[PDB]
């Protein structure tokens, strides 16, 4: 796998370096790995597609070498260099192309193609400029039994599941006392919703509670826990839980009281937080469980205590709100980012030419899906399939 | 039983056994067999304060006041018992939790050797629990002292802590004292 | 057992029957019998099967109110103002309303008191006159004496339907002529989603809560204009879609009793 | 919160005082013969473990009169009927009426023609007097042994009885003629077994049929027998077995918590 | 060009003298007793803020007579009527009449048999002496408690009123039988809000309902209530607050340049 | 072009699309089938209107790749230049809007102003990476 | 992950699945057309039962391979495991439930019980080739 990272740096690196004018003494580095992996390429051939829409191709290798004679570079040798560069980066695009279709249920971090495995074969080890770039240099950590880690910007792992759980439910959905949350991106908003306004509530106080789980077990996650939530707050008819009948939402959004923010892991407590708004830090987490309570305003004004009649005719029920954002976080496995295209990659090659659904990726790469039911198999194989990715992003812009 | 013979006090399926534990070991309270302060002392304190404060009752009506206090008062008591450097603790509530005295590393929970020690042993009112206990022993750099004396709850060094007025402790008197009420 | 009603519950995002209380007077103004024929065929037309509409007759709102018997699962009931007796008016209303549970009380013996708003005491009979008297912690009557009765404090004198309300948390002893009476202590748990009001002339006097301060108008307590009880009952028959979306049917009482009976 | 949205349970297999009425005959009052007796029996369920006052008793004259609607008000009901070597419909009428919970819709006489759908479908008449006579029709409501404009021609089907069960084959429709101003009828449908009553029976000799069910004669548990000659030693056993006759039955399902929207009377 | 065919409108959001007449019941004229009183008025409302001779002033008989077929000629109106505690439901017919806009087509009695469609379709009957009673078929047009041939046992549901609004449920025919010598009866249609007049009720209860529909009971902004013992109190109360009763109301929507088939009278 | 590329039908979460020059949106507000006492009466079908219906989709993009220069707000280019554009009050260019008000420069986006601005980024980036 | 993979429909015996983690069973519990006295009497239409009706199926699994390390009652390690810690008394470790109660350890099966596991029954058969 290392070699198709190597190959494609060095020819990035060598259409960087190689511009008219230049002095050689800069670019001795470069033409030595560029001669090397010349004498190793040429008389082997190899062959890509074959399976859906994608082009098969044939392939030969005949080139000469970078000679030294010059002491400044001209235009004819820039030239004759950036010929056969242009052609070894039609070579590993393809090669990718053919590459990041494809999969496997089982041994699923090899390689499958039948050029990358030719290209496995020891006799092409002697080509591997450097490691630098991040996801290849985790594979190589990986490789070697190795603890792992990637920087996300707004790294979405929560799946997409709008759902809500009834406490208290009349069965004309007069009075209601339950919990409606949100689950978009990497974006939680809990909201806790009552209909009594707690005038029968054990001790004036209604317990509210949420737990999510997560996947996948992050770290070092700066926490923007931010009150008053946007995504139940304004008026609502939904249908029910069996879908045989709706009901009405008319909200008013209270103070939320002694927010309490737990973050567990394997089964105990590792950070908390009381009544604190703002950023956070939390350092190892795998399940959010958020709590707080609603409380009875104690002493009311006209307009309030109209607000809030005590029998049972309702017509404006209270609700309080948060709002979860990870801004930040570092996991250990490849997730969906927005730092760059990867995903989108994936997504747009296996559309483009239409590759029949597979035994492992769901259809059409729908995120909600591949993410809902995780397994180490298909995270392997993602892994594998979003190297090749981040490979081709690193030769195309 | 849940011991490791039969005893009268050892008469989600764990936290419900160690639910009605805990309820059976309130009244321990009567026993005279704890170290430090216990819930009743600041039920009783709480009480003597507002019977101070407040003037709307009668004499024919403190009796009242009296029995549904003494019962109603603090629902959610937790307990902890030391056994060999480890520490076992569970809640009324269905909270059950173990960890060590030196880093306070999270220990996995034996329900037999905690019955067979909360019978003869002595028993301390866990007003700092392993929640409070564990933010300050992160957020805040606590020494040895303070942290053997907090599991014992020791008054001294709880009340210099109220001095320095951390956000927590107060945080956690706060809780407590809310739940004071009919 | 528990469907989901009041425990966790996960979402995502013809043959009922329909009784009619109509009053003496229209049938007597209109002056015919074959006109339940004609609603008949009416509502075949609008679509609800032959022989699924009731009708019963009342010969006054006081007579009507002498223990109610529902007789359907969806109920529209009509009732005609009157000068002098929006008491009753509005009580009635209350008590068909909303969902009761009585205790019976031995009135004649022992003493009573209720522990909350929401508690009151409904009596009904042929004819009905309570008298009560306050009493302290010495047993001895607050502005009356506990042996004679004639200087008690009237609440009501020769009433049908009485719905009254005390002073919550202070015993009282009361006082009625049992025999052409009943009194019972109830409490009113919640709203009763399968009867609505219809009020022929009035402006709009009921209130369903014995608090003053509040008194809202649900969706079950509507008001028309009448010249001719025809004109209402075609056009209570042609909307009969709106009053069917604004009720529901899962509030079937388990038996044919306006309140229940110590359950 | 809603109720009647019957959310499934899910438990596990690794686990370990209200109101008592009573009911008697007149003859039984007679037998006695004795004021303070009300008072001795209260005094002896103290003693079995009930709380004095919570155990009212009532009366009703006859079996007959008994049966014009029979109302229950309370948690625990045991109704003891006089065994008579003639009225053996109406005591299994009187049975199968106060055993199972009936849902009824009213039902008119003049202007529709009812009907019935389902074998838990019945047809219950109660008044002072109920002469209830009946013709069944074919699809073009033409004549079928009866005419509807005569009257004379209907098949009786229970006359003068105070309790009237009936039932018609289904898939016809039928037409009704009962005296309205002494009788009324209701169109009920059974929904199932009412365990809040127990029945007692004195002398007979296992006559109670609790459904119209030819092949079935299911002798509940609820159905108990006994003997007697004098009316005290009957009190005295039916009082000491209080343990048994309460472990028998059960909470009225249909009283509980869980009343909202399923389809409570 | 040509109007009736709405092209889409596309606004955006980055932007910050008529006619007016009114009338009153005669019973006011009387208490007024005043001759010049009709200057005083349009000089106020020159004060006000409108043109001289731009106010007109009407005057009607009796609520039985302004019954009768009320026309309205005006940009801006204000309809002043007395309340009386026998005629509520000629003043709710006044108001449902004159504060919509109602499409007719003209309906006879004879040769056709006329129904209706959906509820928001009515009948208008007006006349000196409109009495309609009415008559409901089947399919096969024999008789449901009335024959066709007799004219004796139709149902009244009007008589003698000067108004008269009625409705009879969809999907069935009827047949009519009223003096066309005397009133005359119009199908009508209902279109929508008519926004070109207001009603100012004196004394009352809030008695108006705007509409037959039962479970809605809608307080229109239009409706407006106040109180009087003195005809010149009202007088000024509702000319003090010409600015409040202008930016209620809004131009008459039927009567703009926008008339070109779209569905004007 | 007007053909039809990537669709989704009831797919909310994200979702992803591979080559695409126009956004075609369609919804149906429908009218729910079975009612209950609140939203039975909330929603009346005479005239008189107290609450309106309305829905409503949020659609954000979060990352994409362009062929042609254009600014963002994760780097740091439009601020370099309207900063060294204000620095010395130019007077205004004739080929850019008043003040690199960017809302006029992308409203009638010209190949002329493209080549510009792909210009000026370029030269911006370059003065980027001393200034530190 | 919600997908179908091996179907068998009243194949009873021996069947075999390749790759699955999510077992679903249905079944329909139908009364029988056509009775005889016996079953025509013992399933009365009424209300009162004398007996109840039932269907049910046992699937057992007689052999699996698993791409991590599983206990099984045909080998000898987890006894080993056990007999080795309860021979000193050593107090519970951090991550262990007690005393090895195996439905306690895969109740909560986490990632890093699951490398303790194989560290602890990699020792235990290197231990066992030698003690015989």
């Amino acid at each position: 796998m290392d070699v198709l990272y190597s190959l494609s740096k060095t020819l990035k690196d060598a259409r960087d370096k190689i511009v008219e004018g230049t002095l050689y003494s800069n670019v001795s580095d470069l033409i030595q790995q560029f001669n090397q992996m010349i004498i190793t390429m040429n008389g082997n051939e190899f062959q890509t597609g074959g399976i859906g829409n994608l082009p098969i191709r044939n392939w030969n290798f005949n080139f000469g070498l970078l000679g030294t004679t010059l002491l400044n570079l001209d235009a004819n040798y820039v030239e004759t260099a950036r010929n056969t560069i242009d052609y070894f980066v039609d070579f590993v695009d393809n090669v990718c192309m053919d590459e990041m279709v494809r999969e496997s249920q089982r041994n699923g971090i090899a390689p499958q193609s039948d050029s990358l495995r030719k290209l496995s074969a020891i006799k092409f080890k002697r080509i591997n400029f450097d490691n630098s770039s991040e996801y290849i240099e985790n594979w190589n950590l990986q490789n070697r039994r190795q603890r792992t880690g990637f920087t996300f910007h707004k790294p979405n792992i929560f799946p997409y599941s709008a759902s809500f759980t009834l406490n208290r439910s009349q069965p004309a959905h007069d009075n209601l006392m339950g919990t409606m949350w949100l689950n978009a991106g990497s974006e939680i908003q809990v909201a806790g919703f009552d209909y009594s306004c707690a005038i029968n509530a054990p001790a004036n106080i209604q317990q509210f509670e949420h737990i999510v789980p997560l996947r996948r077990v992050l770290t070092t996650a700066t926490i923007t826990l931010l009150p008053d939530a946007e995504r139940f707050s304004f008026p609502r008819v939904i249908n029910s839980a069996d879908g045989a009948t709706t009901w009405f939402f008319n909200p008013v959004i209270l103070r939320p009281n002694n927010v309490e923010v737990e973050f567990l892991l394997n089964g105990q407590i590792i950070n908390t937080y009381q009544a604190r708004f703002g950023t956070i830090v939390a350092r190892n987490f795998d399940t959010i469980r958020l709590s707080f309570q609603l409380m009875r305003p104690p002493n009311m004004t006209p307009a309030v205590a109209v607000l809030f009649p005590n029998a049972q005719p309702f017509e404006h029920h209270a609700t309080v709100g948060l709002t979860l954002r990870i801004e930040s976080a570092v996991c250990e496995s490849v997730l969906a980012d927005a730092s760059e295209t990867l995903l989108a990659n994936v997504t747009s090659v296996r559309q483009e030419y239409a590759i029949p659904v597979g035994p492992v990726f769901p259809p059409g790469m729908n995120w909600t899906d591949l993410i809902t039911n995780y397994s180490p198999s298909r995270e392997d194989n993602l892994q594998r399939v979003f190297t090749v990715a981040s490979i081709r992003s690193m030769l195309i812009k | 039983s849940i011991g490791s013979s039969a005893s009268a006090w050892t008469d989600s399926s764990v936290s419900t056994q160690t639910s009605t534990i805990s309820r059976r070991l309130r009244l321990k309270e009567m026993a005279t067999q704890t170290e430090g302060m216990n819930f009743d002392d600041i039920s009783a304190a709480v009480l003597k304060t507002k019977i101070d404060k407040s003037t709307q009752i009668s004499p024919n009506t403190i009796p009242d006041i009296v029995t549904e206090a003494s019962e109603k008062f603090i629902p959610n008591r937790a307990y902890r018992v030391i056994n060999n450097d480890d520490v076992f603790e569970a809640g009324i509530d269905g909270k059950f939790f173990a960890y060590k005295v030196d880093t306070f590393e999270e220990i996995p929970f034996d329900v037999q050797k905690f019955a067979d020690l909360v019978t003869d042993s002595p028993v301390i009112s866990a007003i700092i629990d392993f929640k409070t206990l564990k933010n300050l022993n992160d957020n805040y750099g606590i020494s040895r002292q303070q942290a053997f004396n907090l599991l014992r709850s020791d008054p001294r060094v709880l009340r210099e802590f109220i001095n320095q007025d951390n956000p927590i402790i107060r945080n956690r008197i706060e809780q407590l004292i809310m739940q004071c009420r009919l | 057992q528990n469907y989901g009603i009041n425990l966790p519950i996960t979402g995502s995002m013809l043959t009922s029957t329909l009784c009619l209380y109509y009053p003496t007077e229209a049938a007597t103004e209109i002056n015919d019998n074959s006109w339940k024929d004609t609603l008949s065929q009416l509502f075949l037309t609008k679509g609800w099967p032959t022989g699924s509409v009731y009708f019963k007759e009342y010969t006054n709102i006081a007579s009507f109110s002498v223990d109610p018997q529902l007789y359907c699962d969806y109920n529209v009931v009509l009732m005609k103002y009157d000068a002098t007796l929006q008491l009753d008016m509005s009580e009635l209303a209350d008590l068909i309303l909303n969902e009761w549970l009585c205790n019976p009380m031995d009135i004649t013996l022992y003493y009573y008191q209720q522990t909350d708003e929401a508690n009151k005491w409904i009596s009904m009979g042929s004819s009905c006159t309570i008298k009560v008297c306050p009493l302290n912690t010495q047993t001895l009557g607050i502005g009356c004496l506990t042996t004679d009765a004639t200087t008690f404090e009237e609440v009501a004198t020769a009433e049908k339907l009485v719905i009254t309300d005390v002073v919550d948390g202070v015993n009282h002893k009361l006082d009625v002529t049992t025999a052409t009476c009943t009194i019972r202590n109830c409490k009113k748990l919640g709203p009763r989603e399968n009867v609505a009001v219809i009020q022929v002339g009035g402006s709009d006097i009921l209130d369903i809560t014995a608090d003053p301060t509040t008194a809202p108008q649900t969706e079950r307590m509507m008001r028309i204009n009448w010249k001719k009880w025809w004109q209402v009952f075609y056009t209570v028959v042609d909307y009969v879609d709106q009053i069917i979306q604004v009720m529901s049917k899962r509030s079937r009482s388990l038996n044919s009793a306006a309140f229940y009976y110590r359950v």
